[PDB]
């Protein structure tokens, strides 16, 4: 399963 | 201001795709772009960018991933809330992550922390809860816990 995450 | 944007289990053929385009945006842009791949693992960092471009660069990098129209809404949403995170607070650290059950936002602001959860919720629902944290915020809460569930 995907995952994406965006941080700072 | 830099960013970090972290793919996992991609495709390996996914995973050329992103890099190959972020790459490209990023040379176009004349940014100095860090690449990182492992075993089910992609990891990009953009150094000096503005806003507008981290957030056309990642729609992009999304899209080149061959994401779904729901992966991409939640993309989408994400985009919405880091915006008006960032209008509130320049220096707030944001932390959001998607997968296939939802989207989850955490955000930290000089002293003030909020956390964000959504499982199988519209692009319009979140950012009504990211503007109602946001109102939170702006009569001086300190912590605002939102949690949502479609049904």
């Amino acid at each position: 399963g995907q995952r994406i995450r965006v941080r700072i | 201001g830099s960013v970090t944007f972290e793919f996992e289990n991609l495709s390996e053929e996914a995973a050329e795709k992103v890099k190959k385009y972020v790459k490209e945006v990023a040379e176009k842009l004349g940014v100095e772009v860090k690449v990182e791949e492992e075993e089910g693992k992609l990891k990009i960092y953009v150094e000096n960018l503005k806003e507008e471009d981290a957030l056309d660069i990642f729609k992009y990098a999304a899209l080149a991933a061959e994401l779904d129209q729901e992966y991409l809404d939640m993309v989408e949403a994400a985009i919405k809330a880091y915006h008006l995170f960032k209008e509130y607070d320049e220096n707030a650290t944001i932390e959001i992550t998607i997968d296939d059950e939802g989207i989850e936002v955490k955000v930290e602001s000089g002293d003030r922390v909020v956390t964000l959860k959504f499982k199988n919720v519209s692009k319009e629902e979140v950012e009504e809860a990211v503007k109602e944290a946001l109102k939170q915020l702006e009569a001086g809460q300190k912590k605002v816990e939102v949690e949502v569930e479609g049904g």
